[PDB]
RNA sequence: CAGUCAAGCGUUCAUAGCGACAUUGCUUUUUGAUUCUUCGAUGUCGGCUCUUCCUAUCAUACCGAAGCAGAAUUCGGUAAGCGUUGGAUUGUUCACCCACUAAUAGGGAACGUGAGCUGGGUUUAGACCGUCGUGAGACAGGUUAGUUUUACCCUACUGAUG
RNA sequence: GAGAACAGAAAUCUCCAGUAGAACAAAAGGGUAAAAGCCCCCUUGAUUUUGAUUUUCAGUGUGAAUACAAACCAUGAAAGU
RNA sequence: GCUCGUAUCAGUUUUAUGAGGUAAAGCGAAUGAUUAGAGGUUCCGGGGUCGAAAUGACCUUGACCUAUUCUCAAACUUUAAAUAUGUAAGAAGUCCUUGUUACUUAAUUGAACGUGGACAUUUGAAUGAAGAGCUUUUAGUGGGCCAUUUUUGGUAAGCAGAACUGGCGAUGCGGGAUGAACCGAACGUAGAGUUAAGGUGCCGGAAUACACGCUCAUCAGACACCACAAAAGGUGUUAGUUCAUCUAGACAGCCGGACGGUGGCCAUGGAAGUCGGAAUCCGCUAAGGAGUGUGUAACAACUCACCGGCCGAAUGAACUAGCCCUGAAAAUGGAUGGCGCUCAAGCGUGUUACCUAUACUCUACCGUCAGGGUUGAUAUGAUGCCCUGACGAGUAGGCAGGCG
RNA sequence: AUACUGCCAGCUGGGACUGAGGACUGCGACGUAAGUCAAGGAUGCUGGCAUAAUGGUUAUAUGCCGCCCGUCUUGAAACAC
C-alpha cells in the first residue's frame, strides 16, 4: 500500500549535485564546532552515516554537543500546537555553519567601536537600524537627457 | 452610418402636375390621375422649379436611404403611367390542350375566365383590378395585352394569370404549360 | 483598505473631531491639552497641535504619539464612495488601494 | 470620468554605475494622477526593462489644449484585444480637445467592438486641420462646403406627466 | 437523433440521393455511472381501460427539389388539426408472421394508469427435475399450485341545489 | 577501435580512448573511481553493560537507525575504521 | 485559578543568512521518446554488371558515423522561480595578567563553567501587544459538507478523493425573485445620519436621469455563483489591412466589332484557335489578334483586348470581430421574478443624483468584563455609594445569577 | 480675468433627531480689573386640557413581513419520523 520510510521522498533532496559528487573537500572536516554554534544542517548524500532526516535537512540550530567525528544539534520542530525540542546527532558532513549569527556578531563589534567614538566626542551614532526610508527630493536636469517620448507599439505577428 | 442628407431629383414632364401634401402623391396628366400614400417611407420632399422635386432623407440608415430611392422610382412608375401607361403582353403556351380565354361579367366585373388549362374542368377566374384594360391582341396567337396607367395593378394582373395557370403534381420542366408575360412596355412607345 | 498621503488639514480635522487617546487601556477623547500633556510629556508632546505636529512631520517619537492615538472610528461617507463598487482597486475604478492624495477628499467625507 | 491627459516622465532608479539614466516620457490619458502613473507604469513595463520599483516619476503635468475650443479632426491610431486577437485600428472623429476625442473614442470602441478600457492601446492622437487627409466618410460627411441640416421630429420633454393638448414635433 | 467539411459513389458530375477520414452538438423513449430523497414501506412486469401532452411527421392538407416524361417513388418546408387497426405464437416489453389499411410514426405523463381491474409472469411458504453440494441447501435454470384489503373525509372531477 | 594461427560479430586480446554509459544479494530511488567496484592478506565489532537520540509518534509501543561512555577485540605502518 | 506586572511575545513586515527541484524552461545538454533531409571501404540485412574470379567501378533501410534544433516526458533533466518555509536581529549580550578540572593539549595550549572589570538615557530593525507564564480538571466532538484556487481517478456527474484558505454546520440581517454555503455584512433595546452588496418604468423605496454608439429577432435580449448551447454560416447591419489609378478619368447598363504581305507542320478521313510544340518580321490611327470560349471537319457561322455617347469622381477582391439571424427537437400551461419594454425599461461604455442592512458614526438605556475612587461626629449590613472605558451572534457543551 | 484643484482656527442661511447629568469644584473666552458667557450634557417664555385627551390592554382593519413544532441529519416546510 503505502510507504512512509526514513528516506522517503528523498530522491531530489539527497542528491549530491551536478559535477560535485564523490569524495568531499577537507575544509568541512577542519571546521570546528563548540556549544552554542549555530549550524545549518544540510545533508550530504554521499555520507550515509549520523544523516539528519529529510525535516531536518535546511534546518538551522543550536550545537549542544561535541563528539569525536559528530555534533548534538538542538532543533525546535512544530508538533501540533507547539514546538518540541529535538536532539540530533548529526556529522560534519552534514553541518554547516549558519552565516546569519556571523553577520549579527560583526554588527555587534560594529556598534562596539560606534559607541567608544560616541564617548570619545558624542556625535548622536544612532546605532539602531532602520528600514528602506522613502527618498528625499532630488533635482534632474536634461543636459544629454532630454526626455524621449515612448508610445505603445503596434500589433505584430512576428512568427 | 447616419448618411447626413440623400436626396435625388424625380423629373417631371411638360405635361403633368404632382400635387403632393404631406405624403399623398397624386399625378396628373394628359391619360389620367394617380394616386399614391407613402407615410410609411419617412421621407421629405422639395419642389425646384415644376420641373424637378428633390426627395430627401436626413440621418438616415443604410434602410433609409434605400426606401428613398424606392420611392423615387414609385413616382417615376406613377408619371410614367400618367403619360405613355404601361402594357403587358403575356403568350399563351400549351403543348396540347389550347387554352380558351374570355372576359366575363357576373355582377358587372369584367373576370377574365381561362378554360381548358391542360385540359382539366376547372374554369380559372381571375378579377381585373380598377384601370386594367384587357386586350386579346390579334395578329399573333395566343396572346393577350393588359394595359394601364398603374404599373403596380397590371403588373400585378399579370401575375395573378400566371399564378392561376400553375401546374401541380407533374414535372414543369416538361410541363411548360401556363400564360407567361413576353413583353413589359408601354402604351405610347415610340409615339 | 483605503489608503492615501493625508495633509496637515485633514490631520488636523481628524485629530480634533475624532480624536482619542489611550490613556491605561481606556479610550479617553481628547478634549483638552491637560491629559495629552500627562501622557506624552516624557517626549515633549504639551498640546494637541504639538500631537499633531508630531505626526504630520513624522518626528522621533512618531510611534509613541501614534500608539498614544486610539484608532480613529470614522463614519461612511457622507457623499458616498463615488464608486458602484468598492473591492476593485482604485486605478480600475474601486476604492481600495492607494489614492495618494484623493484620501484627504475621501476621509473628509468619512470624518 | 472626464479623461485629462498627462505628460509622465519618469527614468529608471540611478544607481552608482548609470548616474542620470535615460529618463523617458509618455502622454497618458487617464482619469487622475494616479491612473495616470500607473498607465505610465504599465506602458514601461511594456517597452523596456523597469517597473515602479526599479524605477521613478520625476514629472506628470496636465497637458491643456492649445485651443480647446476650436473644432478640429482627429486621427487616433488605436491597439485592441478582441474576445479572439489583437489588431489595430484606426479611426477618425471630431471634436474641440483631445480628451475629449480619447473620451469618445472609448465610447466607441466599447460600442462596436465591446472593447473595454484594459483591452485598448491608444497608439497615437494625431490632429489633422487640412481635408484630403481625413479619410473616414463619417468625418468627410460632415467637413462638406456650407454644410447645413435640419432635425427633424422634436421631442420635448415635459416635466408634468399629463399634457392637455396633443404634442407637436414640429423644429 | 441532428449538424459541419467533402476523399469518393452516383455512366460525366463532391453536395438529386448519398457520403469515408475527421469533427461540433441535442430532451433523456436505452443502458450504464452516482447514491441526494424514501427501509416506524411512495404497492412491482405486462396487458386491459381512459385522458392528455411532445414532435424527431407514418398517413391526410398545401408546397419546394429530384438522376421528377406519365404512374409510382425519394429528399425537404409549414404543419400534432385529424387518424395511426384486426389477428396466430409468447406472461412478455420487444419480437416475428398473416391480413386489412389512407397509414398501420416514434415517445412522455412517478419506466401515466392494482382503494381502476387482472394476476399470466416475477416474488414467501407446498412439489418435481437437471447441474452443483458430504450435507443442510444453492441455481435472473426449467416446471406445477399458490388470500390482490379500506374512501363515508378534503381537494380535483362529473352532474345537482342554493 | 586497431588486434592472433586455427578462431568465426559474441573464447584466447596487446595497446588506444573510455565521468562510470559497469558493478555493488534483491524492488526502485539515491550513493560510490588510487572506491563503496574487482582481486589479494588478515579477521569475527554480527562481542559486553547499560543509558541518550532520530523516524512513525500519543512524542506510547514495536521495527529500524544515529552519536557517544565504559570495556574487550579485529585490522592497519599509522592516522583511523 | 496560581506566579508575577508590560515582559523568557506575535497566523505580520524588514534586514541578514540557509534549504527546496514544483511552475516555467531544455532536448545542435545526460536518460528515454521523436520527423525529415549530404558523403562513407557490402569482411558489416536482403537486389544486376568487365564474366570461370572478389577492393580499377552505381543506386534501396539505414546497422555504424557526421552536431544539422520537427516535436515531447507524473514516475527525464544542466538551469530554475512565485507562494510557502528554518534561523538570527543582545544584558542568559560583546571584549581582558585570570580561577577550576581526573577531560583535552607537545605545552596554563584548548573545552566547559566562572570571580574580578568597560558598556545610560537609543540595550543594538518595523508594527502591535483591550496584560504575560501557564497549572489542575472536566464537557461535547471523533458521519461532516460547500466556495475562488492547486489538484487525482473518471467521458462526465448536484460523482469519488487530496492542496496554505474562507465559510455552512452552529447564523440571524441587506442583496442574488426563490436557495445552508454566493455578494455585502455578522446580531443587546431604541433614535437620528451615512452607507455596503444590490438597485431606481410599475409591482417596489429610489433619475421614463444625462451622454456616445450598437441591435429589430415570423423561437430578440436583459448582469457573476446560476439554473446552459457548439462547430459551421449570412451584400442583415456596424466598425477594422493591400492592388489599379487618380487632370496619365474608377465600376454598372443601353449599341459595334474589325486591316494589308500568312492561306507552311496528321493518314492523302480535319485548324490563323478550341486532345497539339518552334514565339519576332513592319505599319501614319478616335476600334481592330501567328489567337481568349459553348462539338456542321475547312471564308461566310454566338463573345472579346485597348474601346467610344449617355442629368460620370470611386469601385472591385480577400479577411477580422460587435449585435442580430440560421444552426436551435420533448412531452400539464409558464415564466429576464411578473407586468411589460424597441433613439428600451435590451447590449457596451462613461460622468452624477437618489434608495436602503441587525454594518459604520453619534446619543439614550440594559447587561457583561476591566481599571479605579471612597474611613466619613449621626442617616446606611464598603464589590454599600460612585468614576469609568470597552464589549454583547451562537448548536453540542460548560459555568454563573436567579424564578417556581 | 475665468476654469479646475487645494486650504480658510472664512461668512450667511433652511431642516431633522437628541437634552443624558443634577449642592458650588475643571479647562477656557470676553477693553487684562469686580462680572459675564455658547466654557465638565436645556433652559426661558406661552397656550389648551386635567380628561380616556396622552397612554396601556384588547378585537378588528390596513402596509410589509412570517412554512410545523420536536428529532436524527452535511442538509427538514418537507413527498423523513
Amino acid at each position: 500500500g503505502k510507504s512512509h520510510g526514513y528516506r522517503s521522498r528523498t530522491r531530489y533532496m539527497f542528491q549530491r549535485d551536478f559535477r560535485k559528487h564523490g569524495a568531499v573537500h577537507l575544509s568541512t572536516y577542519l571546521k570546528v564546532y563548540k556549544v552554542g554554534d549555530i549550524v545549518d544542517i544540510k545533508a550530504n548524500g554521499s555520507i550515509q552515516k549520523g544523516m539528519p532526516h529529510k525535516f531536518y535537512q535546511g534546518k538551522t540550530g543550536v550545537v549542544y554537543n561535541v563528539t569525536k567525528s559528530s555534533v548534538g544539534v538542538i532543533i525546535n520542530k512544530m508538533v501540533g500546537n507547539r514546538y518540541l525540542e529535538k536532539r540530533l546527532n548529526l556529522r560534519v558532513e552534514h553541518i554547516k555553519h549558519s552565516k546569519c549569527r556571523q553577520e549579527f556578531l560583526e554588527r555587534v563589534k560594529a556598534n562596539a567601536a560606534k559607541r567608544a567614538e560616541a564617548k570619545a566626542q558624542g556625535v548622536a551614532v544612532q546605532l539602531k537600524r532602520q528600514p528602506a526610508q522613502p527618498r528625499e527630493s532630488r533635482i534632474v536636469s536634461t543636459e544629454g537627457n532630454v526626455p524621449q517620448t515612448l508610445a505603445p507599439v503596434p500589433y505584430e505577428t512576428f512568427i | 452610418m447616419k448618411y447626413i442628407q440623400t436626396e435625388q431629383q424625380i423629373e417631371v414632364p411638360e405635361g403633368v402636375t404632382v400635387s403632393i401634401k404631406s405624403r399623398i402623391v397624386k399625378v396628373v396628366g394628359p391619360r389620367g390621375t394617380l394616386t399614391k400614400n407613402l407615410k410609411h417611407i419617412d421621407v421629405t420632399f422639395t419642389k425646384v422649379n415644376n420641373q424637378l422635386i428633390k426627395v430627401a432623407v436626413h440621418n438616415g440608415g443604410r434602410k433609409h436611404v434605400a426606401a428613398l430611392r424606392t420611392v423615387k422610382s414609385l413616382v417615376d412608375n406613377m408619371i410614367t403611367g400618367v403619360t405613355k401607361g404601361y402594357k403587358y403582353k403575356m403568350r399563351y403556351v400549351y403543348a396540347h390542350f389550347p387554352i380558351n380565354v374570355n372576359i366575363v361579367e357576373k355582377d358587372g366585373a369584367k373576370f377574365i375566365e381561362v378554360r381548358n388549362f391542360l385540359g382539366d374542368k376547372k374554369i380559372r377566374n381571375v378579377p381585373v383590378r380598377d384601370g386594367v384594360t384587357i386586350e386579346f391582341s390579334t395578329n399573333v396567337k395566343d396572346e393577350i395585352v393588359l394595359s394601364g396607367n398603374s404599373v403596380e395593378d397590371v403588373s400585378q394582373n399579370a401575375a395573378d394569370l400566371q399564378q392561376i395557370c400553375r401546374v401541380r403534381n407533374k414535372d414543369i420542366r416538361k410541363f411548360l404549360d401556363g400564360i407567361y408575360v413576353s413583353h413589359k412596355g408601354f402604351i405610347t412607345e415610340d409615339l | 483598505v483605503a489608503y492615501g498621503y493625508p495633509s496637515y488639514s485633514t490631520i488636523r480635522q481628524l485629530v480634533y473631531k475624532r480624536g482619542f487617546g489611550k490613556i491605561n487601556k481606556q479610550r479617553v477623547p481628547l478634549s483638552d491639552n491637560a491629559i495629552i500633556e500627562a501622557n506624552l510629556g516624557k517626549y515633549g508632546i504639551l498640546s494637541i497641535d504639538d500631537l499633531i505636529h508630531e505626526i504630520i512631520t513624522v518626528g522621533p517619537h512618531f510611534k509613541q504619539a501614534n500608539n498614544f492615538l486610539w484608532p480613529f472610528k470614522l463614519s461612511n461617507p457622507s457623499g458616498g464612495w463615488g464608486v458602484p463598487r468598492k473591492f476593485k482597486h482604485f486605478i480600475q475604478g474601486g476604492s481600495f488601494g492607494n489614492r495618494e492624495e484623493f484620501i484627504n477628499k475621501l476621509v473628509k467625507s468619512m470624518n | 470620468a472626464h479623461f485629462k491627459e498627462y505628460q509622465v516622465i519618469g527614468r529608471r532608479l540611478p544607481t552608482e554605475s548609470v548616474p542620470e539614466p535615460k529618463l523617458f516620457r509618455m502622454r497618458i490619458f487617464a482619469s487622475n494622477e494616479v491612473i495616470a502613473k500607473s498607465r505610465y507604469w504599465y506602458f514601461l513595463q511594456k517597452l523596456h526593462k523597469v517597473k515602479k520599483a526599479s524605477g521613478e516619476i520625476v514629472s506628470i503635468n496636465q497637458i491643456n489644449e492649445a485651443h480647446p475650443t476650436k473644432v478640429k479632426n482627429f486621427g487616433v491610431w488605436v491597439r485592441y484585444d478582441s474576445r479572439s486577437g489583437t489588431h489595430n485600428m484606426y479611426k477618425e472623429i471630431r471634436d474641440v480637445s483631445r480628451v475629449a476625442a480619447v473620451e469618445t473614442l472609448y465610447q466607441d470602441m466599447a460600442a462596436r467592438h465591446r472593447a473595454r478600457f484594459r483591452s485598448i492601446h491608444i497608439l497615437k492622437v494625431a490632429e489633422i486641420e487640412k481635408t484630403a487627409d481625413v479619410k473616414r466618410q463619417y468625418v468627410k460627411q460632415f467637413l462638406t462646403k456650407d454644410l447645413k441640416f435640419p432635425l427633424p421630429h422634436r421631442v420635448q420633454k415635459s416635466t408634468k406627466t399629463f399634457s392637455y393638448k396633443r404634442p407637436s414635433t414640429f423644429y
